[PDB]
RNA sequence: GGUUGCGGCCAUAUCUACCAGAAAGCACCGUUUCCCGUCCGAUCAACUGUAGUUAAGCUGGUAAGAGCCUGACCGAGUAGUGUAGUGGGUGACCAUACGCGAAACUCAGGUGCUGCAAUCU
RNA sequence: ACAUUGUCAGGUGGGGAGUUUGGCUGGGGCGGCACAUCUGUUAAACGAUAACGCAGAUGUCCUAAGGGGGGCUCAUGGAGAACAGAAAUCUCCAGUAGAACAAAAGGGUAAAAGCCCCCUUGAUUUUGAUUUUCAGUGUGAAUACAAACCAUGAAAGUGUGGCCUAUCGAUCCUUUAGUCCCUCGGAAUUUGAGGCUAGAGGUGCCAGAAAAGUUACCACAGGGAUAACUGGCUUGUGGCAGUCAAGCGUUCAUAGCGACAUUGCUUUUUGAUUCUUCGAUGUCGGCUCUUCCUAUCAUACCGAAGCAGAAUUCGGUAAGCG
RNA sequence: CUAAUUAAAACAUAGCAUUGCGAUGGUCAGAAAGUGAUGUUGACGCAAUGUGAUUUCUGCCCAGUGCUCUGAAUGUCAAAGUGAAGAAAUUCAACCAAGCGCGGGUAAACGGCGGGAGUAACUAUGACUCUCUUAAGGUAGCCAAAUGCCUCGUCAUCUAA
RNA sequence: CUCGUAGCGGUUCUGACGUGCAAAUCGAUCGUCGAAUUUGGGUAUAGGGGCGAAAGACUAAUCGAACCAUCUAGUAGCUGGUUCCUGCCGAAGUUUCCCUCAGGAUAGCAGAAGCUCGUAUCAGUUUUAUGAGGUAAAGCGAAUGAUUAGAGGUUCCGGGGUCACCUUGACCUAUUCUCAAACUUUAAAUAUGUAAGAAGUCCUUGUUACUUAAUUGAACGUGGACAUUUGAAUGAAGAGCUUUUAGUGGGCCAUUUUUGGUAAGCAGAACUGGCGAUGCGGGAUGAACCGAACGUAGAGUUAAGGUGCCGGAAUACACGCU
């Protein structure tokens, strides 16, 4: 009572999105994005890992409910489920239609799947050193729910932020970092200074 | 029976046999929307135009 | 629609030629007129054997006609006749849009 | 059904365009158009009254009329395999004249400057335009430019 | 150079906060008989530059300011894209050839200019 | 002197006569209107562009919601006032429009095109030009002028309906307005009629017949331009396989299974299509008879088991033979 | 009885019932007629229908449509005729038969003959009750019937099935 | 009433036959067989008529309106056919309207007849200058709309929890992950408008009822100066103009951009090239692919494709892989 995947593996429409003129669209079934301790520090997980994809395709928000549940668990079992960090990094936004012969064939609303291109990141994962080999069999373990090729990246960024490991630290062992919540900020050379004094002390010495 | 609606296919081809044509412009356009005050003094200017150039030459 | 029953409007009456005042009122047809020349064609043609003649229209599609205002002079008592749109009420008298208050009903 | 309306397919043609809303300037009303001068078209979206069918938006045509507030402008229209000309009355902020008939008169200009100082003496300027020309000879030093660079790159993923 | 009246281009002019402004001007300010206008001489109108004041307006400056503007072989010849092949690949797509070529980004710079008239240590 | 009969008039009259019973269309019928139209998108940055494409809208409404002028600024929020609270009024501050502009949607608009007030009828007259639909015909709608007459304002100016893009209609006939004008043909006068110019009454199937069904009793011209059955393409659906392994299997992922996913194959299902056949390819099932396939039920030989024996289960070669 | 693909359950039939008509009439012919069929007839008859031997029964409904009725005679109404005004053509007005309208009858005329809820000292069931519309709400009977889709309905019997 | 001959029918074999003995027969088996029986002859009813124990049966092998002749060679937007050769040119399946959708008109494409002139008149092209556009891309710590995760900020905006407390909804603030045919500040490439002059440019002064405070301007002029490098490139095959008329108004395929659909040798658009309308060489074969378009021959060289043999051409040479 679903098609099958191959029905809707290709993006050979324009992204028909949820709007006011959809209006019936049913709800995707991947509702959680972050996963693991997503509450850590920057400092907590430097190693980061991606699954990134090789093809444009469409992955369906059930095969990434089917991914993100496997490599999850598998770096729960393995690893333990507060030293990982699991982000989807893809969103299913497009709405796969169905018709259910010709006359007045238009679809009504299928489900829901994600538009991903060649170098398009599906999972990231942050972790220690020591976990890699655990979040690789994890995303390894992962990519056998999506269609297409998946290829396991090894980042040269400090954890899920955007500048290099040795940028990071000679950015945070001088003064231009302070912690968020579960991500960082950044001190800028541009602003007031009585801003760029009333966050971040540890710099101008 | 369904049929085809409507197609644009050929035509270019058939517009340049004869190879789109500009109108062929000419000295003296017609006054064809020029203003009516702008024409009726331009025929008593030109009325006076014709006298002086048959006084100046006789 | 509301059309006030008097109109300062323009006169070709001739010895107007000239915005006059103009009392308004609707146009109705008229009587139909046997002995004009159709009708007398049209009872000829009627005559006899052979059933209708003529061809007698069924398909209706509008509900409103246009409202055709009769201006008559007040000085020199020539008419004219100006045409509105498509309404389906029109009126004459007063009742302007008293605005500023409280609604009825 | 289908839909071919006056101002149908013009959400971007008559837009106005970024912080550039709300009235017209005043340059627009000042600018003075002659019987012949040539003048491009773009409407403007904020005043409905003159205002050119959505044909016309980047055209270019000759002043034939002028009046109160509008000139009118002939424009050639391909209508099948002929071109007809096209009468247009067009209010002034939905005209503006061509750069290129600036341009043109300068070059009128200094072709007839050149052809007087070719009469002053040194007949045989040379005075049309010419396309850009292969280059000459040159002879490139090396001095502080000691040619140093090395060779493709290797592949490495950097994400 | 300041200031006024009228502008042009319409933020390099705007916005937030603070600090200065001589002289003239502008301004706030003073009065209600008159013309006029309001629930209210607050606004609008009239009258006096008199009773007073630079507090505000206005102008100018400052700010690792926001915005805006300019430039960069900064990203980037990247993305995209015209043409070509009996190129590759099951396909999805991709590479090469001959051409065109972004945006975000990152840096650096800037923060009204100017026309007519009049006036001023 | 009524019946009768003759003539005319009203009624009745499928007894009978004649005729009609739209189109598009993934066959036709039913449905819908994609049939006259408008906004955004499809539409591939000039224009044009299809589908029974997508989301909508039109057959109205308005003496102001038209025109001109003047004053003011809206939505929303915050901070305050007896009743009074989240909502009643009043005051201040912020507010680039997040409001409003009749009605779809898009565009446009801030000393305004919004809101409120004052004055008005330019929503008038004459007849051309132009733009869009386009054949450069019509119709609808719109633009800019010219001749007048007006409105408004101090004025510059603006105003030929609605801030713009939809909101509508030939010939024939009837009717009204206009000059007091032409004609009634032997000459007049007066009624009547006909005419010229401008509107209305209407054709929505919207360039515009006056129109109900049925036929299995049927007919003809045709049509594979088009359905019913084979074939062909496709494979949603049906059927048959695979990968991954959460979990089941007294512990134990994989003996046997196997969720959430995902990759295929087949053409024995049913859809999808309409390429072939309508100057005809005999249309269900059974009977009879042959061959072929293997995705193997049995039989032969084997491997595995949660295979002690027995009986089973999973799998291999295999279509020889039933 | 469908000659030459259908011999039947179809048609007819006796029986039953309804309708019209008393003759200058009913029903039906004919272009007309000093013309015809019934009719060399007369209500135990002719004519038009429906149902279809016997037995037993034939329920309710006159709102619709049809048919019918010395039925109401200022609702509608043509031609002629009448009146007014007009120079007259003509226009207007009053009167205006039948028919239609109004009212009544009629189903062995055409036909038609419902839903829901609350209720018994069982749980559903509902003699009873209530409104919702009706003209009446399918009665006596009969039935998965040659009439029941679902359906190869359920039970029994028949069979090894 | 019955069994059953003759007779009169016509059940079943779905027998025979089915280019027959026969345009309805033959054989067996059947229904009925003393009356609503069967039948001859005479007579009556005639075509919108008859007759019908009713089948639309029958009315001379003819019946849901017989047969004959005439009107009549009825009409057909529909189907078939349409008769000698060679030469030259050569399409369209698209626009608008139509009870239009198997047809017409109309525009286009096409031929013919030419006419006015004779070097550049012009151009499916580039350059230079100058416009216009909102698609690809990009963006979301920019608006609108979606959307993931935390953090910071104390409250009768009804958190229980003192009557100021781990376990507060939000709301705001700075961040964060991800997107849009009907979102957008920005914004290509390709495509697209104009110009690149003698009808041009300058100098002087004539007209007028328009215009200005005013010959101020406007428009058109006189007289004068400027000679082909006279105002980019390349080409021009002559250029320009006119009348008339045929056929067509079913299209289809490929690359690229696209819509609907799971998809299709599916349906529908955009640009170009093709097939139709077209042979030739190659792809074994084939409407469309590659190459190349064709008078009749000869020689030479090639394209695409090939060179073991069928088969013309190296069982070439070389580096590897299997
Ligand atoms: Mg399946
Ligand atoms: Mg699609
Ligand atoms: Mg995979
Ligand atoms: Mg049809
Ligand atoms: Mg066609
Ligand atoms: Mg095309
Ligand atoms: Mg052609
Ligand atoms: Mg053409
Ligand atoms: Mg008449
Ligand atoms: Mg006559
Ligand atoms: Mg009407
Ligand atoms: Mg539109
Ligand atoms: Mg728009
Ligand atoms: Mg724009
Ligand atoms: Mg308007
Ligand atoms: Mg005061
Ligand atoms: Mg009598
Ligand atoms: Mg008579
Ligand atoms: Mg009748
Ligand atoms: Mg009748
Ligand atoms: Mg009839
Ligand atoms: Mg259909
Ligand atoms: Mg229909
Ligand atoms: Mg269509
Ligand atoms: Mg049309
Ligand atoms: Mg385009
Ligand atoms: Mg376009
Ligand atoms: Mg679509
Ligand atoms: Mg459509
Ligand atoms: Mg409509
Ligand atoms: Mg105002
Ligand atoms: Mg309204
Ligand atoms: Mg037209
Ligand atoms: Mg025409
Ligand atoms: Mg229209
Ligand atoms: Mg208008
Ligand atoms: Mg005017
Ligand atoms: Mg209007
Ligand atoms: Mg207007
Ligand atoms: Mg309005
Ligand atoms: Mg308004
Ligand atoms: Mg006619
Ligand atoms: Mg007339
Ligand atoms: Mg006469
Ligand atoms: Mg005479
Ligand atoms: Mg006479
Ligand atoms: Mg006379
Ligand atoms: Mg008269
Ligand atoms: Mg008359
Ligand atoms: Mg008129
Ligand atoms: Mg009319
Ligand atoms: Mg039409
Ligand atoms: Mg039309
Ligand atoms: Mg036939
Ligand atoms: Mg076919
Ligand atoms: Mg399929
Ligand atoms: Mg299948
Ligand atoms: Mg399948
Ligand atoms: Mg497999
Ligand atoms: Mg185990
Ligand atoms: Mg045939
Ligand atoms: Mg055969
Ligand atoms: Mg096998
Ligand atoms: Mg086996
Ligand atoms: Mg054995
Ligand atoms: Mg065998
Ligand atoms: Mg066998
Ligand atoms: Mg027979
Ligand atoms: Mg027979
Ligand atoms: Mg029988
Ligand atoms: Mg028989
Ligand atoms: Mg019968
Ligand atoms: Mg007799
Ligand atoms: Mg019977
Ligand atoms: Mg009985
Ligand atoms: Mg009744
Ligand atoms: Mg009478
Ligand atoms: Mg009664
Ligand atoms: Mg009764
Ligand atoms: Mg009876
Ligand atoms: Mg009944
Ligand atoms: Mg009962
Ligand atoms: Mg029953
Ligand atoms: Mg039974
Ligand atoms: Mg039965
Ligand atoms: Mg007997
Ligand atoms: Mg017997
Ligand atoms: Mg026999
Ligand atoms: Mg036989
Ligand atoms: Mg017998
Ligand atoms: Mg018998
Ligand atoms: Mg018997
Ligand atoms: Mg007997
Ligand atoms: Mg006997
Ligand atoms: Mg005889
Ligand atoms: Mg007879
Ligand atoms: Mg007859
Ligand atoms: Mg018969
Ligand atoms: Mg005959
Ligand atoms: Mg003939
Ligand atoms: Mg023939
Ligand atoms: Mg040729
Ligand atoms: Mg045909
Ligand atoms: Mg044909
Ligand atoms: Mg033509
Ligand atoms: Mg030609
Ligand atoms: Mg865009
Ligand atoms: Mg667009
Ligand atoms: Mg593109
Ligand atoms: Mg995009
Ligand atoms: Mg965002
Ligand atoms: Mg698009
Ligand atoms: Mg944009
Ligand atoms: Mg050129
Ligand atoms: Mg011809
Ligand atoms: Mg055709
Ligand atoms: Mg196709
Ligand atoms: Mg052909
Ligand atoms: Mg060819
Ligand atoms: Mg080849
Ligand atoms: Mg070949
Ligand atoms: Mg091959
Ligand atoms: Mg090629
Ligand atoms: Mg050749
Ligand atoms: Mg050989
Ligand atoms: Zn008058």
């Amino acid at each position: 009572a679903r098609r099958p995947a191959r029905c809707y593996r290709y993006q050979k429409n324009k992204p028909y999105p949820k709007s006011r003129y959809n209006r019936a669209v049913p709800d995707s079934k991947i509702r959680i994005y972050d996963l693991g301790k997503k509450k850590a520090t920057v400092d907590e997980f430097p190693l980061c890992v991606h699954l990134v994809s090789n093809e444009l395709e469409q992955l369906s928000s059930e095969a990434l409910e089917a991914a993100r549940i496997c490599a999850n668990k598998y770096m729960t079992t393995v690893s333990g489920r507060d030293a990982f960090h699991l982000r989807v990094r893809v969103h299913p936004f497009h709405v796969l239609r169905i018709n259910k012969g010709m006359r007045g064939a238009w679809g009504k609303p299928h489900g829901l799947a994600a538009r991903v291109d060649i170098g398009q990141i599906i999972f990231s994962v942050r972790t220690k050193d020591s976990n890699k080999d655990v979040v690789v069999e994890g995303l390894r373990r992962a990519r056998y729910k999506f269609p297409g090729q998946q290829k396991i990246i090894l980042s040269k960024k400090w954890g899920f932020t955007n500048l290099d490991r040795p940028e990071y630290l000679k950015k945070r062992e001088a003064g231009e970092v302070k912690d968020d919540g579960a991500f960082v900020k950044f001190l800028s050379k541009k602003g007031s200074l009585e801003n760029n004094i009333r966050e971040f002390p540890e710099y101008f010495a | 029976a369904k049929s085809k609606n409507h197609t644009a296919h050929n035509q270019t081809r058939k517009a340049h046999r004869n190879g789109i044509k500009k109108p062929k412009t000419y000295k003296y356009p017609s006054l064809k929307g020029v203003d009516p005050k702008f024409r009726r003094n331009h025929k008593h200017a030109l009325h006076g135009t014709a006298k002086a150039l048959a006084a100046a030459k006789k | 629609v509301n059309v006030p029953k008097t109109r300062k409007t323009y006169c070709k009456g001739k010895t107007c030629r000239k915005h006059t005042q103009h009392k308004v009122t609707q146009y109705k047809a008229g009587k139909a007129s046997l002995f004009a020349q159709g009708k007398r064609r049209y009872d000829r043609k009627q005559s006899g054997f052979g059933g209708q003649t003529k061809p007698v229209f069924h398909k209706k599609a509008k509900t409103t006609k246009k409202v055709v205002l009769r201006l008559e002079c007040v000085k020199c008592k020539t008419r004219a006749q100006l045409t509105l749109k498509r309404c389906k009420h029109f009126e004459l008298g007063g009742e302007k849009k008293q605005k500023g208050q409280a609604l009825q009903f | 059904g289908k839909s071919h309306g006056y101002r149908s397919r013009t959400r971007y043609m008559f837009q106005r365009d970024f912080r550039k809303h709300g009235a017209v300037h005043l340059s627009t009303y000042l600018k003075v158009y002659k019987v012949g001068d040539i003048v491009d078209i773009k409407a403007n979206g904020s005043i409905q009254k003159g205002m050119p069918h959505k044909f016309y938006q980047g055209k270019t045509g000759v002043v034939y009329n002028v009046t109160k507030s509008s000139v009118g402008v002939i424009i050639n229209k391909m209508v099948g395999n002929r071109y007809l000309e096209k009468r247009l009355n067009l209010r002034v902020e939905h005209i503006k004249h061509s750069k290129c008939r600036q341009e043109f008169l300068e070059r009128v200009k200094a072709n007839a400057a050149k052809r007087a100082e070719a009469k002053a003496q040194g007949v045989a300027v040379q005075l049309k335009r010419q396309p850009a020309q292969p280059r000459e000879s040159r002879i490139v030093s090396t001095e502080g430019n000691v040619p140093q660079t090395l060779a493709p790159v290797p592949y490495e993923t950097f994400i």
